[PDB]
Formats: C-alpha cells, sequence, structure tokens
RNA sequence: AGCGAAUGAACUUUAAAUAUGUAAGAAGCCCUUGUUACUUAACUGAACGUGGGCAUUCGAAUGUAUCGACACUAGUGGGCCAUUUUUGGUAAGCAGAACUGGCGAUGCGGGAUGAACCGAA
RNA sequence: GGGACCGAGGACCGCGCUCUGCAAGGAUGCUGGCGUAAUGGUCACCAGCGACCCGUCUUGAAACACGGACCAAGGAGUCAA
C-alpha cells in the first residue's frame, strides 16, 4: 500500500508481528499521518485524558495501517448536492440539500385478512 | 399488583422488502397501563422470537373486560416461577368474579406464600372452570360444598379509631 | 396551552420575559409568521417549521414540585412502577400536578 | 382572531379524524396503527450528584 | 384556501401588497421551504406556486 | 410589573386571545358528535378479542 | 437464527447488548487551461493561478450566560474511598492497571449515632 | 363555595374589554377601641427545639501532639540601593 502525508489512516494491530507494537489504547484507533519513512509511519492520535484530551505521537508500521472512507462520504455527499442541485434548476423544481434526521413513522393500515394473528404463551411449551 | 385489567396487544415486525406482511403476533396480559402492557409484550416477544422492539411496532393495544363480572366464577391459574433453585410449576385454583381479580389475587398469594414478585412469575395459562368436577383443591371444594351456611364467631366491632375511651366493653358477637 | 399561558418566559434579548403580550410575540417571532400566543401554542403543539425557533425562543418552563407528591419509589422506571422514564400520555397529568 | 378560530376548528377536525379512521379500520377488520407521536415535553426532576 | 391551507393572512394596510407576501411565507411553511434560521423562503414558495398553477394544479378563468 | 395569569382573569385572556368570547359563547368546548346509527362491533373483532 | 441457504468462537444470508476513533462545506469540491528551475516519450502529470457553480435550506440535530491569538502575574505538584471493566493469587484474604463518581475548599434533610450511605447544593 | 399568605409602584401614556364605565401596566372604601408603655424595643429567668473548645501541625482524612489561669499596655513584611 501507498500512504502520502495528510491522509486519515485506521489502525488494526495484527498479531502477527511483533516489531513496532503499540498499545491497546492505540490498537484500534484512526489518526492522521504526519512523518512517512522506509516502513513506520508517524501517526497523530488523539488519547483521551482522565478530564480533556491530547494529541500523541506514535509510529506504526504499514502492516497495521489502512486507509479510510469518512472523506469518501464527505465527498460524495458534496457531489450529490451539486448534481443534485443543478438537475433542479434545470427542471425548474425545489429540491432539499441537506438529509433529514428521519422523523418518525406516519399512520397506516394492517389487514387481517389471511393474516390472523396467533397467540404466544410467555414460555414455549413444545 | 395494583388495579389490573386485560390488554390484548398485536404487535409486528417492522416491514422490509425481503419479509413483507409479517407474521402480527399477538398475547393477552396483566398490566396496570397500556406503557407497562406494551413494555412487557416486547419483552415477552424477545424472549421468544428473535423480534426486538427497534425493529418492530405495536399494530393495535385493546382492554379486554370481562363477560360477566357479576357471576361468581372460578379460576385455575397455571404460572411458571423462578426461585432460587430455578424455574417451578404451579397449578392454583382462586374464587373470584373475573380473571383480573384472580390474578391480583394470585400475585398476593404467591408473595404472601413464596415471596415470589412480578417478573418472577409467568402467566402461563389462566382458564374459567366451566363446571364442578374441574376443582382439585380442598378449599375452593368447601367453598362450592352444597347449601354451605356459616356463622362468623368473635367479631371484632369497628369503632372509631379516634374514640379514644369507651364507656362500655365491646362485645364480639354481632 | 396552560403551559404557555401560565408559566410562559420568552427570551427576549437574553431575557426572561413574562409573554404578556401579542406585541412582543410578534416582535420576537415575526418573521417567521407567528404574531401571537395562539400562534406559538399551535406551532408548539402541532409541529411546524419553525418548532426550533419557537422552543427555543420559549425560555424553559420552571414547573413546582407536583400536588400530590410523584411516587412512593419515584427514582425507577415508570414501567415498574416507579416515576422516571417515558409516561406516554401520563406526563399530562403530571403536568397538571406540577402546574 | 380569525387565525384562532380556524386553529380551534383544525383541532377539532383532526381529533375527529383520528377517531373515525380508528373505527372505519375496526369495521373493515382492519387494525390502525396511530401516527406515533411528534412532541415530547421533558422534565428534569432529579439532581446533578454522581 | 382549502387546496393550499394556509390560514388567513393579515391584509395590514392596503390590500394584496403584502397579503402576497403573507401568501408567501405561508406557501413557503406549508411546503417546507425554509432558512438557516427557520427564515421562510417566500421566493422559493412563489416558485413552487407559479410551477403549480402551470402545471394546472390551481384552477381559474376569465 | 405583575404577571396576571390568562386561565383565572378573564381580562388577560381576552387581551392576548380575542376568540375566547366567541368560544364561551358558542360553547365549542361541549361540542357533540354526528347523529348516525354506529355499526355494531365485527365478531371477527369478537373471536379475536377473546380468542384465548 | 438457520444448516427444508452453502460449507463446517474457529460455519455463514443476516446480525445482537456494550462502550469507542475519524469526518460532516465558501476555513468548500471538482472540472478548465497559463507558468514552473519538479517530472514525463509528449501540453503530459504535480505545485502555483484564472473561470464557473451554490449568499436563500450554505449542504444533519441540539445547545451557544461569546470564541481565538499575543503579552504579563499569584497559588498549585499530595492522595483516600467506591462502581464498572480487566490481569494475577490465596484456604480465605488480597495485590496491580483503566474509566467514571464522592472528599478536599461544601453548609442543609434523612439513615438513633458516625469521613466513605440516600436526597439535595 | 370556604380558607391562608401577600399589597411591591406612585399624575396620564400601554395592551384591552362586557365601554355613561371596568376585576384592563402592583389596594382601595367603610367602621371601631385606644391615643398610652397600648404597640414596640432592651435586660434577668423559664419553657420547646438546636448546638463538641479555640488556634497550630501532620495526613487523603481523622486521632495524637503542641499553646491557652485572668486582665491592661507593648507586640512582628519596614527602610535604602
Amino acid at each position: 500500500r501507498t500512504y502520502r502525508v495528510g491522509d486519515i489512516v485506521d489502525i488494526k494491530v495484527n498479531g502477527a508481528v511483533q516489531k513496532g507494537m503499540p498499545h491497546k489504547f492505540y490498537h484500534g484507533k484512526t489518526g492522521v499521518v504526519y512523518n512517512v519513512t522506509k516502513s513506520a509511519v508517524g501517526v497523530i492520535v488523539y488519547k483521551r485524558v482522565k478530564h480533556r484530551y491530547i494529541e500523541k505521537r506514535i509510529n506504526v508500521r504499514i502492516e497495521h495501517v489502512k486507509p479510510s472512507r469518512s472523506r469518501e462520504d464527505f465527498l460524495r455527499r458534496v457531489k450529490e448536492n451539486a448534481e443534485l442541485k443543478k438537475k433542479a434548476k434545470a427542471e425548474g423544481v425545489p429540491v432539499q440539500l441537506k438529509r433529514q434526521p428521519a422523523m418518525p413513522r406516519e399512520a397506516h393500515t394492517v389487514s387481517i385478512a389471511d393474516n390472523k394473528p396467533v397467540t404466544l404463551a410467555p414460555v414455549a411449551y413444545e | 399488583m395494583g388495579r389490573l385489567q386485560e390488554y390484548q396487544v398485536i404487535g409486528r415486525h417492522l416491514p422490509t422488502e425481503a419479509n413483507p406482511n409479517p407474521a402480527l403476533y399477538r398475547m393477552r396480559i396483566f398490566a396496570p397501563n397500556e406503557v407497562v402492557a406494551k413494555s412487557r409484550f416486547w419483552y415477552f416477544l424477545r424472549g421468544l422470537k428473535k423480534v426486538k422492539k427497534a425493529t418492530g411496532e405495536i399494530v393495535s393495544v385493546n382492554v379486554i373486560s370481562e363477560k360477566h363480572p357479576l357471576k361468581v366464577k372460578n379460576f385455575g391459574i397455571w404460572l411458571r416461577y423462578d426461585s432460587r433453585s430455578g424455574t417451578h410449576n404451579m397449578y392454583k385454583e382462586y374464587r373470584e368474579t373475573s380473571r383480573v381479580a384472580a390474578v391480583e389475587a394470585m400475585y398476593a398469594d404467591m408473595a404472601a406464600r413464596h415471596r415470589a414478585r412480578f417478573r418472577s412469575i409467568h402467566i402461563l395459562k389462566v382458564v374459567e372452570l366451566e363446571k364442578t368436577e374441574d376443582v382439585k383443591r380442598p378449599y375452593i371444594k368447601q367453598l362450592v360444598a352444597k347449601n354451605l351456611s356459616f356463622p362468623l364467631p368473635h367479631r371484632v366491632p369497628k369503632i372509631s379509631t379516634k374514640k379514644i375511651f369507651s364507656a362500655k366493653r365491646p362485645s364480639t358477637f354481632s | 396551552r396552560e403551559l404557555i399561558y401560565k408559566r410562559g418566559y420568552g427570551k427576549v434579548n437574553g431575557q426572561r420575559i413574562p409573554l404578556t403580550d401579542n406585541a412582543i410575540i410578534e416582535e420576537n417571532l415575526g418573521k417567521y409568521g407567528i404574531i401571537c400566543i395562539e400562534d406559538l401554542i399551535h406551532e408548539i403543539f402541532t409541529v411546524g417549521p419553525n418548532f426550533k425557533q419557537a422552543a427555543n425562543f420559549l425560555w424553559p418552563f420552571k414547573l413546582s414540585n407536583p400536588n400530590g407528591g410523584f411516587r412512593p419509589r419515584k427514582f425507577k422506571h415508570f414501567i415498574e412502577g416507579g416515576d422516571l422514564g417515558n409516561r406516554e400520555e401520563h406526563i399530562n397529568a403530571l403536568i397538571r400536578a406540577m402546574n | 382572531f380569525k387565525r384562532a378560530e380556524k386553529y380551534v376548528k383544525e383541532y377539532r377536525e383532526q381529533e375527529r379524524e383520528k377517531i373515525r379512521l380508528a373505527r372505519i379500520a375496526k369495521q373493515q377488520g382492519s387494525f390502525h396503527i396511530p401516527a406515533e407521536a411528534k412532541l415530547v415535553f421533558v422534565i428534569r426532576i432529579k439532581g446533578i450528584n454522581k | 384556501m382549502q387546496v393550499y391551507d394556509i390560514p388567513p393572512l393579515l391584509k395590514d394596510p392596503s390590500q394584496g401588497g403584502d397579503a402576497t407576501m403573507d401568501f408567501l411565507v405561508q406557501v413557503a411553511r406549508k411546503r417546507g421551504r425554509l432558512g438557516r434560521g427557520g427564515v421562510p423562503n417566500i421566493q422559493a414558495a412563489a416558485m413552487t406556486v407559479v410551477t403549480d398553477w402551470r402545471d394546472g394544479r390551481i384552477q381559474g378563468w376569465t | 410589573v405583575q404577571k396576571k395569569n390568562p386561565l383565572r382573569n378573564k381580562q388577560i385572556m381576552l387581551r392576548l386571545n380575542p376568540y375566547a368570547s366567541t368560544f364561551a359563547k358558542e360553547k365549542l368546548g361541549e361540542v357533540k358528535a354526528e347523529e348516525g346509527k354506529p355499526p355494531k362491533v365485527p365478531a371477527s373483532f369478537k373471536e379475536l378479542l377473546h380468542e384465548a
């Protein structure tokens, strides 16, 4: 894998190689790289203090680091917003650019024809 | 416990493309109010099937009341209660006017006799004994004995609790 | 209706001003079309487009202790006979007690 | 005045619409599931210790 | 009124000149066209109204 | 200078909402329902109610 | 859950509970072609710029008793108890880490009484 | 319908309404006894409830230890570079 400076990276921490072993607190974390070497990569991570948060620097090699897709989701949302707004302007109709927080459900009817409800005792005896 | 009523609940898994029109499970329970009824229904459905509160909805909740609350009935309750040893079955009988009264008396009696609580007691099946020869317990047998008449000896009179002093010694005969 | 009418205070320029006038309701929420206490009550009850602004304008309703007590053990969930949690339609009775 | 009169009318009409929909579903033999409530009043009644 | 709900507008001084602004605000509220701080989208409501009138959702004749 | 409760003071209620007079005069809190013969509950509903 | 889907915690269509890192816009993405001492077989890529696009819902919620930068100044560098998670051990004790919570500098109601309990500042 | 506590402000403005006016941006009207220790306040005692002796020092905290017979006067971060 090829990694540049400034990207966001996830750390997996496998047990295959013991060299450059990170701590359990650094296991399964996400951060941004600042230093790239032949094998190890300098990663800045956010550590939780007993009352605050601080930034620490660690060295994790290639076998644990992999790229992420959070910025991929942000960028695809930007692209979708641009395309949708252009289409809305072309068609002369308004569209919802933002994303909704999933409002509650509405009212509806459920039929009982050929769907007779089954009665269930609190514990199943057979 | 409290004041109870029959609550019949139908609930179903939320419709999906894979399985539209789900099973619409239904069961009748005893709760002081509809919120507790729905919570108990969802707990029982989680215990039985692989349906959870988040992935489900309540189609209907209705209050079942008694057909005839004015005539004396005998009720047989089959229940399972978990104590320090494990789960145990009991069939017990109650002479009441309603299934609600039968369940109230059953909770009270189980608490009094075995210290079993609401989440420790499961109501498996409550039935109305359609006729005598279906009663198996000697106390309800002696209650349904023919030409039953009995006195009430040693009836303590009901005196006002603010009547501290009396002039005559009270009687316990009528 | 009663929460707005009796304990309804608005945040006017960062101050807790009692909702004594349709006029002040109008200056604070006129650009949203809410120009009276009835409009505010409608927008809150029937959750409208500008519910966020209406609720933010409404200062948090400072209620009293309920008249009649909470329950013998008020620090457990409402579905096990306590008071905490989601009492669906019984919060109306709680509001009656607390007003 | 006019806005309040129509607000009262709308409240009454919504209540009767809910009741009528439940009744017609019951008569047709189905079960009408009311829409989930959209408004919640929340009261902080507990202290801040622990 | 029936097709757009739109609780009755305040006529204000004169007639129509500001009644149209109130109509724009109410139609924006009903459709869901709002602002960052909840400012009603009067011009988007106007665009929706004219598009619907062109499509025939609103009756009218001479 | 005082906050007068409109639910106790009729004058503050009238000042805040002019429709209170019409509400009281037309008894809008005592509106009866329609006058129609209600259909009986279905036997399917009764059987589902007392199924167990 | 199933294996009336295949295969056999190390099986899987699906997927719990439980805490947890990153990101969520003009402080933006691209696309387009001018330069460069970088680079490429090459006006070809990368950087530096131009044009465009959305100022209104400008790209979730909710709060917001303002936030950031520089300079200067005083007192502080101890721990004890407990929940949960976790490593080890004993006959039982107990010992060690991580989080959070009470005590410090905190009065009041209750638990007859009372550093470590309950309510509440 | 009954009860309790309260009366903040001091010409008018304002929102209003049931508009000769009004319960509408904070109490007025009528009447009585007394006009003095009567109200009120201060000392001594009784009664009900509450309530460890101060400072220093150590410690996470107590406990311990230290100083305190009483009163009067004096009594300790100042000056220069």
